């Protein structure tokens, strides 16, 4: 299950 | 409003006249939606999360109302698994994180 | 404290006799670190985000302090690109989204 939405950019 | 963490951040938000649910997701640095057809010129970016980078369509300056607070900024859009909004826009709405 | 998201929320953790900095992640289920060797039985997971999943090991009752705060819970480990609390972790020391 998708449950760790970490996000960044390059 | 307060929000506990017992259960996913998630909010309703109105973006391009439609209702969507999100997540308040502050390990995010920008805002992305799942695939949705946005006005305005789009270019193509590329963002990494925990399983890898995608390819994503970027707008800038779209407004968002967020559990009734309004924002204005840029919104991704591509394949995530579930719509969140990042920093960029919690930043906007005054959002910070207390204990 | 009071935390602004102007810039990613990092602060210090400290777990199994070691100090390093994580990301609050309110968009995290789990909380999951970078590589490092724990004691103790672990059982093989696969956790998902943004471009796809990861295999993580899963260890169980660990202690951890945020800032200060204790708690304990779960900690996976494995591939990550930075250091994450989660909502198990962040649910134990009160921490809260205002806005």
């Amino acid at each position: 299950r998708p449950g760790n939405f970490l996000q960044s950019r390059p | 409003p307060q929000i506990t963490l017992w259960k996913r951040p998630l909010v309703t938000i109105r973006i391009g006249g439609q209702l969507k649910e999100a997540l308040l997701n502050t390990g995010a640095d920008d805002t992305v939606l799942e695939e949705m057809n946005l006005p305005g010129k789009w270019k193509p970016k590329m963002i990494g999360g925990i399983g890898g980078f995608i390819k994503v369509r970027q707008y800038d300056q779209i407004p968002v109302e967020i559990c009734g607070h309004k924002a204005i900024g840029t919104v991704l859009v591509g394949p995530t698994p579930v719509n969140i909004i990042g920093r960029n826009l919690l930043t906007q709405i005054g959002c910070t994180l207390n204990f």
